């Protein structure tokens, strides 16, 4: 169906990942964007 | 825009070193199967009267 | 799939005939030919500019 | 309860409030100092001023790291502090119960492990303009303990949208996370009066560094274009490309190869390359180094040195002046958040009763300055003849002589 | 257990943890060192900040060789500690028992082979950010011996993937090795405020060195260069390849050769080779010096220099600002290492019973510094007189003289 076999206890990791940068937050407050002055009361 | 990043490859990536040796022999096993037997010449010889 | 295009009816300067006038052409992120006269040609917008997904 | 008041659950106390957020631990810096123009610098600082205090946080981490006579001023201004005996005392007048309290609060820090590291952690928040010290509360049986202390980094913070004076934690959502009530010890010196993101040293420090790395880094550069000259080749027409290349390739090799020849059709022509001095580069560094000692020790024994000399009013003279403000300053701020965010929980805590707040014990740095013993000396025996009562407790005191026991 | 409370099982210390990684010992430095550019030490410093210590460990240890300023700043400040006098002491107010531990516990110190060198091996740690001791455990009959103590470089490990501040060895696997309880001696002290892998003075001092070694590699250069100009021979149309060898000779070997004679129909012009100073490059030099001095010791003694003048206080104005607060932060540091690591496993594997832990003992330098004996002693006898009762145990500690037994 989905299989895959592989080892843990290796210098290397099957499938390896790339946190290259972090869960970096973005916002749309106030008086940062145009989307609620020239536009409705948006945020994003 | 940018007019040509196909030519800047080589300036962006970087090195990951992880799959440098990421590798090993297999455990080693002459010691439960073969005993050492340590010698100085260039040819051992053993000998044994029955 | 070819990531650049300028759907805001916005202004790049593209050459006809000795003058560079406001048109909508290439107006493409990704450049295989014609890129010294795409330079010319795809001068970065003058107004509003947004893209979408030809997938052409 | 706490000192502001908010009301107290044992039940938060158990775990960190940052456990909850694993994101933040696998975050790793951007380290915005590099490629660093003044123009993004006065973006990086703007756009702290209105609550992304990450970038700032990351560029002040940079910046000590990356200035060595920053770092080595710094460094000595906490260095400072951290060799200060201290002690706690009871409230003015205080009472056999209070007294009792405070001596079980002076036991207590002195036999509590990691305090240097918890001053040296808090002390960072002169430069950064605010430093938070996570707590970790456990129970030895019936009396709660600190754990241990762990500095977060100032990028894991921001500012409330409705205050610019309160800290929250980045949790993802706009407005961040409120502080946990003794959770944390969150030092915030005052140098200059305004917002928390105005308030940091390393704001004012920074156009002096930026000075300088531009001053030094073009002074490399003219380092190393120092030395042979610039010398252009030119060639006569109906000169093939394998010529072409030959002449460009003695042309290069000319300045470090004594001798050459070529035809006379062609020609060579030796440029001035790089002439000056490093006085104007120079004088830069200085000016900028000036700067910086006098915005963190003062104009009176860094940047504009005191110079030697000694004698018994010596200390007196070197330390009165600029030095004595600035570490009893330091001291007495210190020792003000500690005494509010350390003994308070202990205090509330540890011991039964509700005590009232302004009479809590209040931890107290040892400012004394060495006082002169044999001019003093001298002059006590004229006094005492004379008739004065002088009280011994003064002497005692003044000198760091114990009282006998 | 040890202080972190992880249990302790004594079957693993009948072997070290890294005799299981025969591959490690047989590794050799790849001297990064060599060929170093500004971009390829940023490149090195950021990989070193995500994990990768081993690149930043040689690295260091070829900043520490190759630079003989930064190498005698540093040899003179861990010899500054080495020198020190040093002391076993009971907890607060200490019963007999914890009173006979602590004295078993100095007995077993004093008598202990290779304690300079462990402190030595510690004390890298100040400019690596950490040093790794190895312990030998050894049970000459009932009570366990510290055998031996080994030095890991620094290159032998690496960051946790999920926790920046926690250190592993390197067995293959990505997530390396946790450090055996009571197998090491972590020394890790705290010049700023961050993450193990910021934490050392080398990132600090590393771009001056850099500077100090371009200034110096294009100064023998242009040494190299200098004497005898550049001169260039032209010929004319129709000579021969003989002819331009020979011509090509003469040129090369005139400036050695006083005087030589050519055809008129050719030609010698001498260039000017390099005409300028060493002042640029020496004072790149200078300041990069200096920085280093002041980063490593301060700037009040070895950059700018206190210079000289002597005097019953001179020994106070030398030491107590700076010199004082740096050797006992240093001091400090190291003692709370060796009291958390190396004293408490002697306490609880040599002695019976679970002791608290915040009663263990703590190892104390001895940073008493000498008091001028010829003021004092004339200032008490007038205090005496007047009619203060200074305890002679306060005189007996301060002077130095030992009490009476």
């Amino acid at each position: 169906f989905a299989p895959a076999a592989d080892p843990g206890a290796a210098w290397y990791l099957l499938d390896t990942s790339r946190s290259l940068k972090p869960l970096i937050y973005q916002e749309r407050m106030k008086p940062s964007f145009t989307s609620m002055t020239k536009e409705d009361d948006e945020q994003v | 825009a940018i007019i040509t990043p196909a030519l800047i490859s080589a300036l962006k990536t970087s090195f990951q070193k992880h799959f440098q040796d990421a590798l090993a022999t297999a455990p080693s096993t002459y010691l439960q199967v073969a005993t050492v037997i340590p010698s100085t010449t260039a040819s051992n010889t053993y000998g044994w009267l029955g | 799939e070819v990531e650049g295009v300028f759907v805001r009816a916005t202004v790049e300067r593209r050459c006809r005939a000795g003058f560079c006038f406001d048109k909508e052409g290439q107006g493409f992120a990704d450049g295989v030919l014609s890129d010294e006269q795409l330079e010319a040609l795809e001068s970065d917008p003058l107004l509003k500019v947004e893209r979408c997904t030809f997938s052409g | 309860v706490d000192v502001y008041g908010n009301p107290i659950r044992t039940q938060q106390l158990r775990e960190p409030q940052t456990s909850r957020l694993a994101g933040l631990a696998k975050e790793f810096a951007q380290h915005p100092a590099k490629g660093l123009t003044p123009a993004k610098l006065a973006r990086i600082l703007v756009e702290a001023e209105q609550g992304n205090l990450q970038a700032q946080a990351e560029l002040f981490m940079d910046m000590e790291e990356r200035d060595a006579h920053l770092f080595a001023e710094m460094s000595k201004r906490k260095r400072a502090i951290l060799g200060l005996d201290w002690a706690v005392e009871p409230p003015r007048n205080a009472s056999a119960a209070e007294k009792a309290d405070a001596d079980y609060l002076h036991e207590l820090l002195l036999d509590l492990e990691g305090l240097e590291d918890l001053l040296l952690d808090a002390l960072d928040g002169i430069g950064h303009g605010y430093s938070c010290i996570e707590l970790e509360w456990a129970l030895q049986g019936r009396e709660w303990m600190p754990l241990a202390f762990h500095h977060r980094p100032q990028s894991w913070f921001q500012l409330n949208p409705e205050d610019q004076n309160e800290l929250r934690l980045r949790d993802n959502s706009p407005a961040g996370e409120a502080l946990q009530p003794f959770g944390w010890i969150i030092h915030r010196p005052r140098a200059r009066s305004g917002y928390v993101a105005r308030s940091g040293l390393f704001r004012v420090l920074a156009w002096p560094y930026l000075f300088r790395h531009y001053a030094t880094s073009d002074l490399a550069e003219m380092l190393e274009i120092y030395g042979l000259p610039i010398r252009l080749g030119k060639y006569p027409p109906g000169t093939a490309d394998e010529e072409k290349a030959t002449l460009l390739r003695a042309v290069t090799g000319l300045g470090h190869a004594a001798a050459g020849i070529i035809p006379e059709t062609m020609a060579i022509d030796f440029q001035q390359a790089a002439q000056g001095s490093s006085d104007p580069f120079l004088a830069m560094m200085r000016q900028s180094e000036d700067a910086i000692s006098k915005a963190v020790l003062g104009g009176t024994l860094t940047s504009t040195t005191s110079q030697s000399g000694g004698g018994a009013f010596a200390l007196g003279q070197v330390h009165n002046e600029v030095r004595h403000d600035l570490l009893a300053s330091d001291a007495r701020q210190l020792a003000a958040t500690l005494s509010r965010d350390l003994l308070w929980p202990l205090l509330v805590l540890n011991r039964p009763g509700s005590p009232d707040v302004r009479r809590a014990p209040r931890l107290v740095f040892d400012l004394r300055e060495q006082a002169d013993i044999t001019s003093m000396a001298q002059s006590i025996p004229a006094l005492v003849n004379v008739g004065l009562e002088i009280p011994s407790a003064w002497v005692y005191d003044k000198l760091g002589i114990p009282q006998p026991a």
